[PDB]
DNA sequence: AAAC
DNA sequence: AAAC
DNA sequence: AAAC
DNA sequence: AAAC
């Protein structure tokens, strides 16, 4: 006999709808397409984002950002996808990572969890490595766990928590800044010249701590470039941003004349251009939903850290040029501020920002999407969005806190046989 | 890689109509016939 | 709507029969993607490597392999290749029992 | 009832498609001549299968 | 040590190309269908063993 | 203090010489330069080609490959190349493989 | 001789070798024709026949 | 990557004159002053 | 029935 | 990483 | 001495 | 890897 040896590359169509749900700083999976060696890859997701229905009526926007990576096998399985490649017909069938026992354990991954309990290992790690590559903060520890059946219900659920926009709060210098730097000097002589030198190291320390904790930052410092196989990084293929928004309900009855309900509907579009597939891999594509961190509570630095010294308020530049990062507390911005929860600030950041203000009257009011009290915990937890901060924004309803309904228009440039080729002996 | 964002679609949703792509290609079902 | 028949001869006598189908894309509410939910993936299945998918008999698959609920001993033949060929829409798990969405809740 | 649009689960091949098809060989030896010719046959089955009901 | 330019001798094919292959068969039937199937897979061999190793 | 810290990139002349010798099939490294992330190079080398004296007239030609491949330190030292561009100032200072006691056992 | 590489821009730290190879064609003294060498010859193997090649 | 080859510079063979590149730049050597 |  |  |  |  004679097989069909080849097959002439033409457009595969791989559009499908999409019915989403998620939370407000956590990053899901929205969609996902497995691309092969040589392909073509283009889509156009065009939907609609929903808020659930809020209390009252609409005050301020909401940001929306869309990613889609693209994550090579290799980066996932390393060494045995190689040799799954080369071993060719009889290689090894590729591991499988375990979910925990529910339908919607696996959601982050925008998949309804098998029976069987287990996936891929590639759509789990893909996952990770986009998380631990652009959204941690540098300083965050990368989230190592083994399958997801370790993870909570609402990691699980509803993707890992994000960052807030930056803040002075929100931003604040990595945790280990120093403060100081001592250089051992002998007792009654200093080396003019081992103190050049001591200003030399400490130099190329400042810079890996405030921009280089990455090996790809410290390379590009260099003015070299680190491809994405070289740190295996998630290539960011495309990322649309936006401001979802709507209109207010009018009530009319006897009782609810007088007032509103704001409806967020936001018509939406993300287009990744034509990409060239070079190995075998997942395209994936998350959203996340972010308010701005307007806290009810946060003060104007100089307005809540007691008497002012000349050095607080009259903006010397020589003064602000040249003194260390100035270490501060969740009290000196906040009115509930723990003052044993401390934070490192650039001098004079206080003349380069300004924290949005929230009238005293709005402190409890059910309805606006604020932060109500100033978040408490390490660096961590505080930086982390916590969804929770919104449950009282919205109506409760069974579609958490936002909803889309999208259709991934996708077309895939591939190389395969016709569904005839393969199904006709001959 | 990534770039500008566009969900500004300035528009009234629409209801989702048809789950088939933009560009399709050769035929993919094979029921014995024609089926409606 | 607006249903136009050109005129059209009628050669004997007969009736002329007009009827109506209204439906609904078969978005189920627990249909998983195959690579997603058949155990590990071979060569065969994840490789899309064209002489094997135009080479092969027709793949014997259970409603299992694409569904969250789905009766294993249900089969169904594929075309090998066909998960590369065709993607199913997505309902996240939040909207499974809700209703006022016309999805297959089973 | 109608059937739904087509899908994998909704439109599969059709129930009787055979997954395979024997040639009955002697015990040491294959006509290589009649091999040729069972495939012609099944070529003739399988398009009535998928497309000629 | 590098190699030689190439010759009939100087550069043959790969030590373990294949000089056949088995398909294990039933006693007295073949099938027409996996025999395809077979050849399918040992071409996938064939070009791993010389071009893609 | 203030220290210089930028440069600015101008030409480095890396240029030198080369006595070379070797045996017939075999691959011998005539020439390396180690490079920085973000440098550009380039290379003209241009000598003469000698082979032993040999008994008899020339019959036939031989034929000469002069190759130049890159290889970066990541690609031979791994993740602990990595963490040492990391690590920085006190990164652990890299492994030094084994060489035979001969002058040209590393030839 | 000239051997020249043209600019190339270093993305990362490493090494650049530059290596040499000296070879002649493999002329063996005895080297025979394979069809003076191997036997009687079959028709496989002196017809130059395209279908069995 | 690599390409085509050209040794085949034709022309005798030329003493080697001079270690010391193409282009140069800044200065090196610092010893105190001038030497010859 | 994206067909020698 | 608004960089000698 | 490829120098504020 | 002078490749459906």
């Amino acid at each position: 006999s004679n097989i069909q040896t080849g097959a002439e590359r033409m457009p595969h169509d791989l559009s499908h709808l999409g019915f989403l749900a998620g939370q407000i700083g956590r990053l899901i999976t929205i969609s996902t397409t497995p691309v092969i060696a040589g392909d073509s890859f283009e889509m156009d997701a065009v939907g609609a984002l929903r808020l659930s229905p809020l209390r009252r009526g609409l005050a301020i926007d909401s940001t929306v950002d869309i990613f889609t990576f693209y994550v090579p096998h290799r980066h996932v399985y390393g060494e045995q996808w190689i040799k799954f490649m080369k071993d060719g017909v009889n290689a090894t069938p590729l591991p499988t990572v375990n979910t925990t026992g529910y339908i919607d354990h696996a959601a982050f991954l925008g998949t309804i969890n098998p029976d069987t309990n287990k996936i891929p290992k590639h759509l789990f790690q893909g996952y990770l490595n986009i998380y631990n590559n652009y959204f941690k903060a540098p300083w965050m520890p990368d989230r190592t766990e083994a399958n997801p059946n370790e993870l909570n219900q609402d990691d699980a659920r509803y993707g890992f928590r994000c960052c807030h926009l930056k803040n002075i709060w929100t931003a604040p210098l990595p945790p280990e800044t120093e403060l100081s730097r001592q250089m051992t000097t002998s007792t009654t002589s200093i080396d003019i010249m081992g103190l050049q030198a001591a200003y030399a190291n400490l130099h190329t320390d400042q810079e890996r701590d405030y921009f280089m904790q990455r090996y790809r930052d410290v390379i590009s410092s260099f003015g070299g470039k680190t491809s994405y196989d070289a740190d295996n990084r998630p290539l960011l293929v495309m990322r649309s941003n936006l401001w979802a928004s709507g209109y207010d309900v009018d009530g009319t009855d006897q009782t609810s004349l007088g007032q509103f309900s704001g409806r967020v509907q936001q018509t939406y579009k993300h287009s990744v251009p034509r990409f060239f597939v070079p190995e075998h891999g997942t395209m994936f594509t998350l959203a996340l939903v972010r308010f701005p961190p307007t806290a009810t509570k946060e003060i104007q630095y100089l307005n809540a850290k007691g008497a002012l010294t000349y050095t607080d308020i009259a903006g010397d530049p020589v003064l602000y040029g040249n003194l260390p990062p100035r270490e501060i507390s969740m009290k000196d911005v906040f009115r509930s501020g723990d003052s044993s929860k401390k934070f490192k600030i650039a001098e004079g950041q206080w003349y380069r920002y300004a924290p949005s203000y929230v009238s005293p009257a709005y402190h409890l009011l059910e309805g606006f999407p604020f932060i109500q009290e100033p978040p408490s915990g390490d660096l961590q937890e505080r930086v982390l969005i916590r969804h929770h901060d919104y449950d009282q924004c919205f109506q409760s309803v069974q579609l958490l806190q936002w909803n889309s309904q999208v259709k991934f228009n996708v077309t895939v440039y591939r190389n395969l046989p016709t569904t005839r080729d393969s199904i006709m002996t001959s | 890689k990534g770039k500008k964002r566009s969900g500004a679609r300035p528009g009234r949703p629409q209801p989702l109509r048809g789950t088939k792509g933009k560009r399709k290609g050769a035929r993919l079902w094979y029921v014995g016939g024609q089926q409606f």
